[PDB]
Parts: structure tokens; sequence; C-alpha cells
RNA sequence: AAAUUGAAGAGUUUGAUCAUGGCUCAGAUUGAACGCUGGCGGCAGGCCUAACACAUGCAAGUCGAACGGUAACAGGAAGCAGCUUGCUGCUUCGCUGACGAGUGGCGGACGGGUGAGUAAUGUCUGGGAAACUGCCUGAUGGAGGGGGAUAACUACUGGAAACGGUAGCUAAUACCGCAUAACGUCGCAAGACCAAAGAGGGGGACCUUAGGGCCUCUUGCCAUCGGAUGUGCCCAGAUGGGAUUAGCUAGUAGGUGGGGUAACGGCUCACCUAGGCGACGAUCCCUAGCUGGUCUGAGAGGAUGACCAGCCACACUGGAACUGAGACACGGUCCAGACUCCUACGGGAGGCAGCAGUGGGGAAUAUUGCACAAUGGGCGCAAGCCUGAUGCAGCCAUGCCGCGUGUAUGAAGAAGGCCUUCGGGUUGUAAAGUACUUUCAGCGGGGAGGAAGGGAGUAAAGUUAAUACCUUUGCUCAUUGACGUUACCCGCAGAAGAAGCACCGGCUAACUCCGUGCCAGCAGCCGCGGUAAUACGGAGGGUGCAAGCGUUAAUCGGAAUUACUGGGCGUAAAGCGCACGCAGGCGGUUUGUUAAGUCAGAUGUGAAAUCCCCGGGCUCAACCUGGGAACUGCAUCUGAUACUGGCAAGCUUGA
């Protein structure tokens, strides 16, 4: 089904996660239908290490797609503020 | 409004069919003299009102044989 | 990956001193500073088009220390970068921080500040840099190591700095071994023997 | 086979489709029993044999052997040949 | 703001010249290879050939909260006994934690590989109608009452094995009726017809057997209509070469009717019409996966499609369907074929273009590694299990980027080498010597981040008959890292462990001596070598690059040398021997109209990545990354009407 979930990209030992809207069943790096975010683990200070669209997510969930836990979490992090 | 073209009977010994050709004015990509194109089409003609010769306008539609998938609309002009 | 010959062998062949020394003594007292090195180095040499930009290109190359591909891709980088793209080259080159720390007269040569760069120092902003072509931004802060303040060849290198011309460009107190990069050197502040326009051509070749 | 549920997957196919061919001999056979009667020109035969015919291909339909798309067009096949036949 | 800062020539035909014209060179680039050489690190890349054949290990399972059950082992329960005084060992019970095999569900159509085939069946861009769609999601309603089997198992039995055979027993969310039947199907209507499944937690009055239908909650099942996603289908334009391939096509083109598909359709069949395609290149032949992009180029173009991502096709070869929401299915089924293997000779087994690896071919391309810690996927309520995806590690200078191989002083201008008009010059501040620092490598110590979560408790809230269960939100407690001896930081020692390759007549930066004597040899071209060779070979000196440097292959450039931008044809190559003329291209002048070309604006689309601009993070850079710009196109709508086209009416200067 419609899943929000990370597409891993960045470099070795530096991953850069891109928080995709996808068909579950594609490749993790592949087909996605909209990107609504992004979310580096490695982020400096006063760097913006993670940024989510939630008026799009929202939408999407709302379509009936479903959320992975590690973007449930990032979800729960970015509205306690 | 649904997208539309307009050509002209080049046979119409079928039945219930006629062939449309249709002229495009384009400019040549590497030379940039403007050419003429032809396509010619497969059209449902019920009644079988159409004459070779004739101005005809037509529409796309599901396809109704191997070949046809466009039904005429009207006659513009008549031989 | 470096230069590790004779050094005034370079400058006689370029026709001009090229600081690569301390300046305690004369480049004359030193060498044959008129005569290129090597048996037939009292020729006259007859240099096309070419061989003069050639000339004029390794000249600031063996000036600042830069081997081809890095100099390849300053040229690069300066034709990219909005302006005249023979003061862009020259900037970057003055931008590196071997040169800003020979400049500002922690090092008595290039060579020597690079020495003091590599072997960690040097600090920017609070932060130890190790990299001899590391660029120095406007407002930045270069310091000598509080554990390298006490080597005598930093206050020998301070000592000579006075005996040249200051540069406008930048701002150093000597008592806390300490600089501020306050701008981005001008074409007029540079030297006036270097023909920036030949490389610029040698480079279209 | 070389994975075990491979070799489950075959045996389970093997049985289903055992199953579903008599089914759809089943079908095949009331609905060919209606084209009979059809082609004799008896409406009333017709109209049994179509009565009789309706609810199996909608219970197979339901059941997933058929679509419902092609129950419907059997029945609604079978009525228009049937309703000529006055 | 910013995101088009962009364009070099040289040699060679002649005694000399100008032109023409080919050939050759300087540049950039690569999945490279070879020769010589080789210190470190980061990021990436690595069978281009045989879609050749493959040893071995691994690459797809999971659910006991669907079901009958108990092969284990772990308890609980009964007896006996060495008993060592209640610790042990052996039997009986699925009673529990669980769980081998079996039934059932879901997954195995994903993820991964390869480019054989494919020249439009595909791909790209833009449209479209006659369709289905598991898991996810919204709404409205249902979930009643029965039945017959079957695996496992037991007994016997065939066979070497693979694989079976006979009889008997049993369960379900396996299967099949009956009931119910309307925003569903058929039908103008009246009418006719179609479905389902339970499981789990807790519980008082436990309404009845300590369980359950008694209550509640969770989850699951069925029907219909939607959403979302995925898939199937249709149309137009674009997408290689060949005319020394010009005709091709009978299900062929269309029509009617029947059948068929989820769906339109010659998809198929019967009949009727005699059509359909093609110089705007049909048919035939050769080559080829397509795109985003990549290399080159000032641009226009030219070449190209490895890695990353989208699309397609294939899975030992040929063919076929079955199951299924979805396959005509890489690690499924059946048949045939070639190879390999087992056999008791009757008969059986197999498919690395998954990861690693072997043989083979080749100029040439790596380890039979670690872990599911992170991201993602399958199953599961969850815990968790599975995952050669993936994250990492190993090998290789294959590429890009960074750093080091020391710094300062030092005339005795030391020795030695080389040249010398013998005065000297050069190697050369070079070395030695003298003062210094210690990056990297080496040794010792410290030490981030990738970790989110999950598990136990608690308190509150929501539910309900219930302070029970369950869910949610907080708080508390112990924990989860393959990489890994991580990055990084600190300390010790001592310049100590670290430079080569090509070239030096001109193009082209860099010159002499000796050896040889059209020999040996060099060479991209011009050419060099004949006894005073800056061209062969050595040496000294020098030049250019540098952990690389050269050579070979290959593409674009220079080549305005296929010229659209941007060339020529009297004599350099080039005007048909001369005409008439179809198609085609082009079209004097005025008015009106149209709005096709053209122009303006808007909207949708033009995937992400890549390129460019402005920024951010790795000490810098390579690299990673935010936003923008761009994607120069297509379609639609609304406008403009000068020019071109269409239509109508003219005019006389062309005819
Ligand atoms: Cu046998
Ligand atoms: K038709
Ligand atoms: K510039
Ligand atoms: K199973
Ligand atoms: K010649
Ligand atoms: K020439
Ligand atoms: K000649
Ligand atoms: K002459
Ligand atoms: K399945
Ligand atoms: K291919
Ligand atoms: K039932
Ligand atoms: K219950
Ligand atoms: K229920
Ligand atoms: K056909
Ligand atoms: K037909
Ligand atoms: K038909
Ligand atoms: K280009
Ligand atoms: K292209
Ligand atoms: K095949
Ligand atoms: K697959
Ligand atoms: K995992
Ligand atoms: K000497
Ligand atoms: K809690
Ligand atoms: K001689
Ligand atoms: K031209
Ligand atoms: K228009
Ligand atoms: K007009
Ligand atoms: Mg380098
Ligand atoms: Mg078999
Ligand atoms: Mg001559
Ligand atoms: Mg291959
Ligand atoms: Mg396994
Ligand atoms: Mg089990
Ligand atoms: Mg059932
Ligand atoms: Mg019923
Ligand atoms: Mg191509
Ligand atoms: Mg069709
Ligand atoms: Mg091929
Ligand atoms: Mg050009
Ligand atoms: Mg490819
Ligand atoms: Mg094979
Ligand atoms: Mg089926
Ligand atoms: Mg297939
Ligand atoms: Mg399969
Ligand atoms: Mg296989
Ligand atoms: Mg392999
Ligand atoms: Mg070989
Ligand atoms: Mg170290
Ligand atoms: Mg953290
Ligand atoms: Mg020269
Ligand atoms: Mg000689
Ligand atoms: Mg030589
Ligand atoms: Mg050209
Ligand atoms: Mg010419
Ligand atoms: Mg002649
Ligand atoms: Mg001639
Ligand atoms: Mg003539
Ligand atoms: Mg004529
Ligand atoms: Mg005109
Ligand atoms: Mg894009
Ligand atoms: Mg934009
Ligand atoms: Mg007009």
């Amino acid at each position: 089904m419609v899943t929000i979930r990370l597409a891993r990209h960045g470099a070795k030992k530096r991953p850069f996660y891109q928080v995709v809207v996808a068909d579950s069943r594609n490749a993790r790096n592949g087909r996605f239908i909209e990107r609504v975010g992004f979310f580096n683990p490695i982020a400096s200070e006063k760097e913006e290490g993670t940024r989510l669209d939630l008026d799009r997510i929202a939408h999407w969930v709302g379509q009936g797609a479903t959320i992975s836990d590690r973007v449930a979490a990032l979800i729960k992090e970015v509205n306690k503020a | 409004k649904i997208r539309t073209l307009q050509g002209r009977v080049v046979s119409d010994k079928m039945e219930k069919s006629i062939v449309v050709a249709i002229e495009r004015f384009v400019k040549h990509p590497i030379y940039g003299k403007f050419i003429k194109r032809t396509t010619k089409l497969h059209v449902h003609d019920e009644n079988n009102e159409c004459g070779i010769g004739d101005v005809v306008e037509i529409r796309e539609c599901r396809p109704l044989s191997k070949t046809k998938s466009w039904t005429l609309v009207r006659v513009v002009e008549k031989a | 990956a470096r230069y590790l010959g004779p050094k005034l062998k370079l400058s006689r062949r370029e026709g001009t001193d090229l600081f690569l020394k301390s300046g305690v003594r004369a480049i004359d007292t030193k060498c044959k500073i008129e005569q290129a090195p090597g048996q037939h180095g009292a020729r006259k040499p007859r240099l096309s088009d070419y061989g003069v930009q050639l000339r004029e290109k390794q000249k600031v190359r063996r000036i600042y220390g830069v081997l081809e591909r890095q100099f390849r891709n300053y040229y690069k980088e300066a034709a990219r970068l909005k302006g005249n793209t023979g003061e862009n080259l020259l900037a970057l080159l003055e931008g590196r921080l071997d040169n800003v720390v020979y400049r500002m007269g922690f090092g008595a040569t290039r060579a020597e500040a690079r020495q003091l760069v590599s072997h960690k120092a040097i600090m920017v902003n609070g932060r130890v840099v190790n990299i001899a072509s590391y660029q120095v931004s406007p407002n930045d802060v270069v310091s000598i190591r509080e554990k390298a303040k006490k080597q005598s060849r930093v206050k020998a290198a301070l000592e000579l700095a006075e005996q040249r011309e200051k540069p406008t460009w930048l701002e150093v107190d000597a008592g806390k071994m300490e600089g501020t990069f306050k701008r981005k050197p001008e074409r007029s502040d540079l030297s006036a023997d270097i023909n920036e326009h030949l490389i610029v051509e040698l480079y279209s070749k | 086979a070389n994975i075990k549920s491979a070799k489950k997957r075959a045996i389970q196919s093997e049985k289903a489709r055992k199953h579903n061919a008599s089914r759809r001999s089943m079908m095949r056979t009331f609905i060919k029993k209606v084209y009979a009667a059809i082609e004799a020109g008896d409406k009333a035969a017709a109209q049994k044999a179509f009565n009789e015919m309706q609810p199996i291909v909608d219970r197979q339909a339901a059941k997933g052997l058929i679509h419902k798309n092609k129950a419907a067009r059997h029945k609604a096949n079978l009525t228009a040949q049937i309703n000529k036949l006055a």
C-alpha cells in the first residue's frame, strides 16, 4: 500500500534520508510518488536536521497512507517543537 | 469543449468508413523551413454521407475496428 | 606532491626573485640570479609567445607553491567566478592559508608557513586547520597555537616580516601572534610584475 | 521444486485446479443447456433453462471462479436471445 | 540578487608565389589495457569478451491469536528407586511455556540479475475511454442455521531411488448446500437471482460449568458504493542505416451477426462488401534495448546510453497453461530438446543473466567476508523470525580530491661528475655542517555520532457492569552497534619510514660531449642516420608533469574538411547536351473576412538525480545537502492581426 518512509541517500557513514511517499513494493531508493521532507541524523548544531510538510503528510494519511515507525517518531519530534 | 481535428476525405470505398488526411505546418528541426506533413486516419462514417474530396470534421473515440479510433462529427464543406 | 629540489634554480630560471628564501641575505650574494641554471645557462633564451606565457604561469606557480592540477582547478574556479578571471585567480591564490600565514609573518617563507600549517600549529576562528590550501574568508582570525608560540622560528619570521611591506588587507598583532583577514586583497595591492592575462591566454591555447 | 513453500504451493494449486475444473464444467453444462434450448426454438424450455442457469453463474462469480462481468454477460446475452424467440 | 564570461592555430605539394585540397599535430575525455614506478587518506568505480559451462555454501519465508495435534525439551502433576533425606534417574498425563511434521492464511508476481530479443510490439512527450485492482483507507448494512469430506495419524504394501498404492479415524478462518437479498447483477418494467468465519484478553449477576455465549473490548469475515495505489487498453507526434530492397497484404481493409475478454477491438468465427498500406519510403535486408542523462563543442551540432533512477524485455533452448488481486511466474507446474549426473537398466535428478566462487574466453575487471545495529521489504496483535535487499568490511593508483616525502641557515662556491677556447664554468645552498619543528606512517592512552525504538513497571485519561482487560499520553527502571583497535583528541621518539616517468631539430618548454657511420637504429608529420648526428645509443646538464608518468585503443575538437548557424561549381572537384512538363517549392497589387502559421498572456504537465546560481555540513577539497533557476517541449484556454496561409470580391504593372 501507499506508505511514508525514508529513502537513504548521502554518503558512506553520513546518511541523509529523504522522507518520501511511495508504493511500498518499490525499492527503498526507487520510484516514489511525492517527496515530503528530509531528515539528517548527523546534522550539526544550528542546522535544520529535520523538515516535514505536515500538510502533505496529513493529506496522504487521510487518503489512506501508512507511516513507517521512524517517520512517526520524526513527526512526533517535529510536533513537539 | 473537445479536442477535434479537421481534414479532407481521400477515400470512401469502405462501408461506414472513410480515410481522412490531416495537414500540419511545422518548422523543420534543423533547417528551420516550414514544411507540410500529412497524417491519414481511419474514421467511422455512419450513414455514409461523406464523399471523396469533402472537407470533414473528426473527433477521437473508442476503438471501433483494428484501425479505426476516430469518428465523424460534421461535414464542413462538400465537394 | 611538493617540489623538494633547490630553490634558487627556480628563481634563476624565472629571471627574478621569487622570495623562496627568508631574505636575511641577498639573492645576488647567494646565487647567480641573472643567469639561468645549467651548463647552457649563459645562453640568451629566445622565447616564443608560448614560451612567454608558460614562463609567466610557471613563475606564479613557483611563487605560491602550487602544482599543476591544483593550479588548473584554480583557473577553472576563477573563470567560473564572476568578474575578471586573472584577478579572481590572483585572489584565490592569495586566499590560501599558507600564503596568509606567510603574509601575516608567522613564517619566514611560504614553505615554512606551509610546514607550520601542516604540523598543526595554526588555528582559524579557534579551530586547528592543517590544510595548506584552506581558503581564508574575510573577518577570519588566524592565530598561532599556544604550544607553538615558544618556537624561535616564529619570532625570527616575525622580526623578518616588518622588514618588508605590510599587507594592507590584513591586521596582525605579533604580541598575541594572531591576525585578522579583513578583506580580499585587490589587484592594486598585489605585485605589478605579474601579468595574469598571459596565464589566462595560455589556458585558452 | 527447491523451496518447501513452492512444493506446498504446487500441491495446493493442483487441488485448486481439480476443484475449479469441476465447477467450471458444471457451469458450462448449464449454459449449454440454455443455448441448446434456444437453438431448438422452444421459448418455455429456454426460459426454464435460463432460470436454472442464473443462480449457478451468480454463485460462481461470488465464489470467484468467474467474474461478475462474465456472469452479467452470460445473463444478458441469453436474455437477449430468448426474448427474440417469440 | 544570482543562475547563456563566449570562439587561437601549426606542419606538409613549389626554384619561389598566391589559391585549392587532402593528410598530420598541439586539447578535452574513458567501466579502459599495457610498460616503468609507487607513501597515506577520503569519496566513488570495478567481466565492456562467452545470453559460455558451472563444484560448493548461502539469496523466502512466516503465522499456535485459523486447525487437528505432541516428534522433541522445559516445566507441572503420580508412582518407584542409587537415594546424598527429598537433590537426582525411569516410566503415565498436551495440563502449561512452546513446538518437528501436517492442514489452512498471507507472502513467494516484491526485492535482486542480465540486455539475448526488440527499429516500434518497445521507449519519450502529450492526450484519451471501453476496464480490473491483494494489502491501506471512508460510508452504509450484514455476520443465521446445517452438511459431507480430507491431510496428519494407524495398519498393510510397491520401488534401488524419486515417488507412490489399499483400508480405517479426525479438525478448522479448508469445502459445500439452505436461509437472509438491495444504493448489487439481468431486465423497459413486473419480476428473478447472488455472501459470510471465527479467534483472542478480561470479567460480576459470572446462568451456567467452571467453562461459556452471559457482558465488554480488540481483531478478523461478507455485500455494495467511494478514495488511493497499481495494472490492462487506444490515439497523435518523435525515436538507426540501406532503393545496387518498389511494390506489399485474403483475417488482409471495412461491415452485420454470434462467441470471447476485466475491458474496446478481426480478439475469434460465419456471411457480405473489395477493400487496406506505400516515394511524407510500404515490404524486404543489416544493426540496435529506450529515456533522464554522459563526453565533446563558443554555440549549433557530433558521439554515446557503464555506474544512479524511470520504462521495457528475458530467466538452459522451444512450447503451454494452472493457481492467483496480480504470472503465462529467475531460485513453481507440464511437455519436447541438448548437455551433466544417479540407477538394481524398469526408471529418476538438474538449470548462478541472485551473492560469493570455479573452469573457459579475453589486452582486461575483486572476497567462497561481517551484521540485520540503521533504512526498507515478507509474515505476525506483538515479541520476534526471515532478508547475499541493504549497511559495512576485503582486493585493485581505475578515476577524482586532499596531504606527506621536511623547515631555516649554510661558500669551502668543498670533493666527485660533465664541459672547457685550460683561464674557468656547471651540478650548486645543491651536499656536508649548524639550528629547528614532527603533518602522515609507528607505539601508548582517551573517545563522539550513526539509537529511533523495543521490554518491564507505574500515575492519569478514554472504554465497560467492572479499581478487569485493551488503547493513548506522560514519568521511572535496566538495556539494543556489524563497522570497531570508528572518526576525532592527547602523549613518546627521532628527519628519522616515503620519487618517479616522459621529453629536450621544428610544431613544442628544454643542449652539449662521447660511441656509431644509410649500419645499428628513430619516427605523429616534416624527416634523421653517408666519419665533427642538439633527431640513433650512453652520459652530464636542462624542460614538463608528479604518486604518478608514458604508450596503445576509442569519441568530439581543431575540420567553415557535409558549411542550419557556416562552403562551393568559367579554368582547382562540381551546370543534366537541350527542352516540355506532373508532383513539389515559390507567388504582382487592393479591400474585407478567418485566425491555420506567427506573436502575447495564463493554466496543466515537462519524475527525482545530473548541469548552473545563491547557501549549508564533513579541519579543506573531492563528496553530501536546502532553496531557486533551467528542463529551450507538448496540450488547452484567452487575446493580437503587421507578415505568411485559407476564403470572397476586385485591379493591371507579370503572363
Ligand atoms: Cu528400479
Ligand atoms: K467493429
Ligand atoms: K571569470
Ligand atoms: K505455509
Ligand atoms: K614534403
Ligand atoms: K593544410
Ligand atoms: K602537385
Ligand atoms: K613554375
Ligand atoms: K501470493
Ligand atoms: K538488448
Ligand atoms: K455458511
Ligand atoms: K470473549
Ligand atoms: K466479532
Ligand atoms: K486479425
Ligand atoms: K466485427
Ligand atoms: K465481433
Ligand atoms: K551538448
Ligand atoms: K541524446
Ligand atoms: K525465451
Ligand atoms: K523477481
Ligand atoms: K533489518
Ligand atoms: K665542485
Ligand atoms: K505506558
Ligand atoms: K668518429
Ligand atoms: K550553407
Ligand atoms: K492561431
Ligand atoms: K491574413
Ligand atoms: Mg594528486
Ligand atoms: Mg519435478
Ligand atoms: Mg622542396
Ligand atoms: Mg555482460
Ligand atoms: Mg536462510
Ligand atoms: Mg510447528
Ligand atoms: Mg472459506
Ligand atoms: Mg443464498
Ligand atoms: Mg541512440
Ligand atoms: Mg485494437
Ligand atoms: Mg542485441
Ligand atoms: Mg566548432
Ligand atoms: Mg542499461
Ligand atoms: Mg547460461
Ligand atoms: Mg485465475
Ligand atoms: Mg513475464
Ligand atoms: Mg518465482
Ligand atoms: Mg538460479
Ligand atoms: Mg556471480
Ligand atoms: Mg585467458
Ligand atoms: Mg598517526
Ligand atoms: Mg542522538
Ligand atoms: Mg623550443
Ligand atoms: Mg658524432
Ligand atoms: Mg637522443
Ligand atoms: Mg564541423
Ligand atoms: Mg571548398
Ligand atoms: Mg583539367
Ligand atoms: Mg574542373
Ligand atoms: Mg549548358
Ligand atoms: Mg522550362
Ligand atoms: Mg502575395
Ligand atoms: Mg528534474
Ligand atoms: Mg522552479
Ligand atoms: Mg491575406
